[PDB]
């Protein structure tokens, strides 16, 4: 009933999203091709009691007005999308994205969403498919027999059959850029998919129109810092803390003028 | 006053990032080491700022 | 750092005369040929033949 603790009431839930996001960045820290979230706020509306300039007479006026502040609120929880680190496994089926870009990737309701973790497989069909069972737009598919896959540093993807002395050429894995990166809604399974805050994404072979470079055998571990978490953790609970005693103060008060 | 100590713990792991990297990178042919160099900074005067 | 993948140093070893004619070894350039049972081509510089 007090505007004080409406406005110490938006200061704590701003406090609690803002641990929240450091809990879900702190959780998935070893998730491949994982970017780490940021939330900002902004301040609320203000109410003029007196407005700032306003001509107090003929000739004087008011240096600065009197407004009350009504608390905080949370613009958005964006997503840093900058670069991971290259890790190095060795394996075949797994390439890593240096730059930018994103893999196209055939959702079952029959549209398409965008990937940045790298870690392919086979399906039963011998067509390459990501971990989840999705498969790649262009569909590439693995003929048997394959002795070796190869990608190079572009898109191409070859394969080295038991004979003819020479890989035969298999496929391109182009890959998607957007404009605003930061604005592609995110659905789990490490997908992307795109909307008004996002452009029309434009496909390009890797290497070309500011698109990254593909290697082969290492993967692109989340850009998490666990040495700064602790620390924005101990802020929070700090401020959190703080929060609750001018929760606490505005209900001392109250209770202090009502037992008249 | 978190601001002065979060900058220090900056500074003081990009200076072991640069020196892990350069101690990591040993036997590289085509290598020549990095080191990195800091500088403080001030809003007017007796303000500091890390 | 990350390898670059090792590489061989294809310089020839030493003539070593050890009896038996039925060796043969190579001072210069030049790799042996072989095809297996199943048809494939294989390169092999190893004077051991029987």
């Amino acid at each position: 009933m007090i505007s004080s603790l409406w406005i110490a009431k938006t200061g704590l839930d701003a406090q609690q999203t803002n641990m929240d996001v450091i809990a879900n960045n702190l959780a998935n820290v070893s998730t491949n091709g994982f970017k780490r979230q940021r939330a900002v706020f902004e301040d609320l509306l203000y109410q003029t009691i007196r407005q700032p300039g306003a001509q107090s007479s003929e000739q004087t006026t008011l240096p600065s007005g009197l407004q009350i502040g009504t608390g905080v609120r949370p613009v958005a929880t964006e997503r840093l999308h900058s670069q991971g680190n290259l890790s190095q496994t060795n394996n075949s089926k797994d390439v890593a994205i240096k730059g930018q870009g994103f893999f196209q990737v055939m959702l079952p309701d029959g549209t398409s969403a965008y990937t940045r973790d790298g870690s392919f497989q086979v399906d039963q069909n011998g067509q390459l498919v990501t971990a989840g069972g999705f498969q790649v737009q262009p569909a590439i598919t693995i003929p048997a027999n394959a002795l070796s896959i190869t990608i190079g540093r572009d898109g191409v993807v070859s394969v080295t059959q038991q004979g003819q002395a020479a890989p035969v050429q298999v496929g391109q894995l182009n890959l998607t850029t957007f404009m605003n990166d930061t604005g592609l809604e995110s659905i789990g399974e490490n997908l992307y998919i795109e909307t008004q805050s996002s452009g029309a994404p434009n496909e390009s072979t890797p290497g070309l129109n500011g698109a990254g470079l593909l290697y082969q055998g290492y993967v692109e571990t989340s850009n998490v810092n666990v040495a700064e978490e602790l620390v924005n953790m101990i802020q929070v609970q700090r401020a959190y803390e703080i929060n609750s005693k001018a929760v606490s103060t505005t209900d001392q008060m109250l209770q202090k003028l009502t037992q008249l | 006053s978190f601001s002065q100590a979060v900058s220090g713990l900056n500074a003081a792991a990009t200076n072991l990032d640069v020196i892990g990297n350069n101690i990591a990178n040993s036997a590289t042919y085509g290598f020549k080491s990095g080191t990195a160099s800091f500088a403080d900074m001030f809003a007017g005067s007796k303000v500091g700022l890390g | 750092v990350k390898v670059a993948g090792i590489t061989q140093d294809f310089t020839d070893g030493t003539t070593t005369n050890t009896g038996r004619g039925l060796d043969v070894a190579i001072s210069q350039n030049g790799f042996f040929r072989l095809v297996d049972s199943n048809g494939s081509v294989f390169y092999s510089r190893n004077g051991q033949f029987k």
